[PDB]
């Protein structure tokens, strides 16, 4: 990859925490920090799930009322964005954001109420349903 | 990344 993405973790001090022992469901409330990388999230509910038998194949949520994603991208084009949710996903390039979703970075600025992101890059994706499911 | 959270009852912490 390039150097530190084990150095440093994300990053939970916390107030409302509570921790699974059986399949490791993980919950943070009230006051919550995230940091991780070149990335901060801000929220007042933050979880963590495990889809993974294999590992960092692990899923996380964030709800600030609305919840805030930042961003310095690699490349030169940083990027930041608000929801009533935001997502993401630790092996993996995907953010997702629900409810009032907008991003803004370098490349482009969308508003929409559910559009998805790529943390390694500067293209984002709005999806308009009306029952496609 | 890994993640590494801290919990308010103990002041010390874990990985996950």
């Amino acid at each position: 990859g390039k150097t530190g993405d084990t150095d440093q973790p994300i990053h939970i001090e916390s107030d409302q925490q509570s921790l699974d022992m059986q399949g490791n469901v993980v919950t943070f409330t009230g006051n919550v920090v995230v940091t991780q990388g070149t990335i901060k999230i801000n929220a007042d509910k933050v979880v963590v799930t495990r889809p993974g038998n294999e590992k960092g194949k692990e899923v996380i949520e964030g709800f600030g009322n609305p919840a805030t994603f930042y961003q310095m991208q690699d490349n030169g084009k940083p990027v930041k964005g608000r929801a009533s949710k935001m997502r993401y996903e630790l092996q993996n390039d995907y953010v997702v954001l629900t409810g009032n979703a907008y991003l803004e970075q370098l490349d482009s600025n969308i508003k929409g109420d559910k559009i998805t992101y790529l943390v390694k890059e500067q293209k984002m994706q709005a999806f308009s349903d009306k029952g496609r499911r | 990344v890994p993640i590494t959270y801290v919990n308010r009852a103990t002041x010390k912490c874990a990985r996950y």
